């Protein structure tokens, strides 16, 4: 009888910048990492920081500030309704 | 010696070189994060 | 400071004499233009 | 490269060591005579 052969589908998703690949559109319960979509650009609080060297020469060199890249990562998981969000996190089940 | 920076829409490090000499050879005293919040004052005050 | 501009903030219940600082304005009055600066983490005060 | 926990342990310890590996790496996009290089960036269209 006619059959397709299994594909590695969901397991090791990750995410895609090209939107050429259609959504999942899932009609059931799956976990799917989706591709990246409408990312807000980056925020770039600080591009670079430096490394003190105190007395030889500037201790004033080092940074506190936040890493850049602070975005809205509107990841489209698939097209029409969806419920039941939930075990979501980039590296591992779950995020506290 | 205090030497804040008023960078104007520079995104970067700001490096302060100290050097005597009038010609320039200067070494490395500060480094600056970014522009340094500063005012201009537009008022004259008598001592508080 | 109370905002009157979007750069004009108007600086208000000053203090003054605080190590000094009084010391220099009674020879002098502050002058109708000058730089303020915020005390910051890029002011820069260390290798001299 | 390594930092200095200072009096708990020794203060000497900071380096301020460049990264490594510096090579020749010449990539060869093709043979035969090429002409109008541009636009050429490790991670992104450029750099300035």
């Amino acid at each position: 009888t006619i059959k397709q052969t299994g594909p590695r589908l969901d397991s090791l998703e990750v995410m895609v910048s090209q939107e050429g690949t259609p959504l999942a559109d899932i009609s059931g319960r799956v976990a799917v990492a989706g591709t990246v979509i409408w990312a807000t650009k980056l925020e770039e609080i600080a591009r670079t920081t430096s490394t003190r060297v105190g007395s030889g020469k500037s201790s004033q060199k080092v940074k506190s500030t936040n890493f850049d890249y602070a975005a809205s990562f509107a990841v489209s998981l698939g097209e029409g309704p969806l419920n039941g969000i939930g075990r979501i996190f980039l590296d591992g089940q779950v995020r506290d | 010696g205090f030497i804040a920076a008023h960078a104007e829409p520079w995104p970067g490090a700001m490096l302060h070189s100290r050097g005597s000499t009038p010609e320039g050879s200067f070494t490395l005293a500060a480094e600056a994060d970014a522009r340094a919040t500063i005012g201009r004052t537009t008022a004259a005050l008598p001592p508080a | 400071a109370t905002l009157t501009a979007d750069r004009t903030w108007r600086l208000e219940g000053l203090l003054r004499g605080q190590r000094g600082t009084d010391g220099i304005v009674g020879p002098a009055p502050l002058p109708a233009g000058a730089a303020v600066v915020a005390i910051d983490t890029a002011l820069v005060a260390a290798g001299l």
